């Protein structure tokens, strides 16, 4: 409607440590989440219910994906690797090694037979889930790697970096097809495709959000009113019911603005840190927001619209 | 990480 109305239903408190990552997996059934305490716990969508802790990295983990089938998990850690995780078993399938540095954002392809992760190595590397080899290296950036992520049909993937671009690649060749500039380039800490592909979403550490049109390379939108200078906050479009644009922020807070007009339409409080993470549910009004050392927990949030 | 404050 005019705007939404989330209010909190559940907190889930067990990470001991600043929570890094929080997804919904794709049957709506679960989310994860990921922590600077090495772990990745399950918990109920729904319900909030803690369900089980996937342990193995060595290191603070700060991403974390589902498959599209959500039978599997990737994380990414500073231990310089990735790993694949069976679900229901808890197994650890492969141990994905090649970046010379901290890794810091992951995801799968649609078919979830490739993943993509990006580097402080400055790095963007593409793996094989079965084999789990990597298949290519793009020297993508000259700063550290802060997202990285596959449009609809798994063709292109879309990074960011520290040095202020957003670039786009061919997942099958691995040349770079499209460089985004603006008229100023800051920091980008986040970037992803909307669910049509038609459009990147961008944070930049100068308190700014922008909707790009990717083919024809402009600066559509942009949403402003949080703060974000330091940390790199995910970024969400929301639309299981009106349009939405949904980040986490510096001030404690959940912000939610309409897409069209750019307007905030809610802001979530409750948190006791800065909100680094914020997830929406596949299919309900449903979402999930994480927050840093000084609050620990990740919160459920739903709407009627 | 991610979070490092």
């Amino acid at each position: 409607p005019v705007k939404p109305n989330y209010a909190l239903k559940f907190t889930l408190a067990g990470h001991t440590k600043a929570v890094s990552s929080v997804k919904f997996s794709p049957n709506g059934e679960w989310l994860a989440s990921s922590s600077a305490d090495k772990l990745i716990k399950i918990w109920g969508a729904y319900d909030g219910k803690f369900e089980k802790t996937i342990s193995g990295h060595k290191l603070g983990i700060s991403d974390v994906a589902w498959s599209s089938d959500s039978n599997l998990l990737v994380s990414a850690s500073d231990d310089k690797t990735l790993k694949i995780w069976d679900v229901s078993s808890g197994k650890c399938l492969k141990t994905l090694k090649g970046h010379s540095n901290y890794v810091f954002c992951c995801n799968f392809n649609p078919q979830s037979n490739l993943i993509v992760s990006g580097s402080f190595d400055e790095s963007v590397r593409i793996w094989d889930v079965k084999t789990g080899k990597c298949l290519k290296t793009l020297p993508a950036h000259s700063d550290p790697v802060s997202a990285v992520h596959f449009n609809r049909d798994g063709s292109l993937i879309v990074s960011s970096s520290y040095d202020g671009l957003c670039r786009i690649w061919d997942t099958a060749s691995g040349q770079c097809l499209k460089t985004l500039i603006d008229d100023d380039n800051p920091p980008v800490s986040f970037v992803k495709f909307s669910p049509n592909g038609k459009y990147i979403l961008a944070a930049t550490l100068d308190n700014t959000l922008k909707l790009w049109d990717y083919s024809k390379g402009k600066c559509l939108k942009t949403y402003t009113g949080h703060k974000n200078e330091k940390y790199c906050i995910f970024a969400n479009f929301s639309v299981t019911g009106g349009k939405w644009i949904v980040s986490g922020s510096e001030d404690n807070l959940v912000y939610i603005w309409n897409l069209q007009t750019k307007e905030i339409v809610q802001k979530l409080q409750g948190h006791t840190d800065v909100v680094i993470s914020t997830a929406c549910h596949p299919t309900e009004n449903i979402i999930a927001s994480a927050a840093l050392e000084n609050d620990k927990t990740i919160k459920l949030w739903k709407s009627d619209c | 990480a991610r979070t490092a404050r």
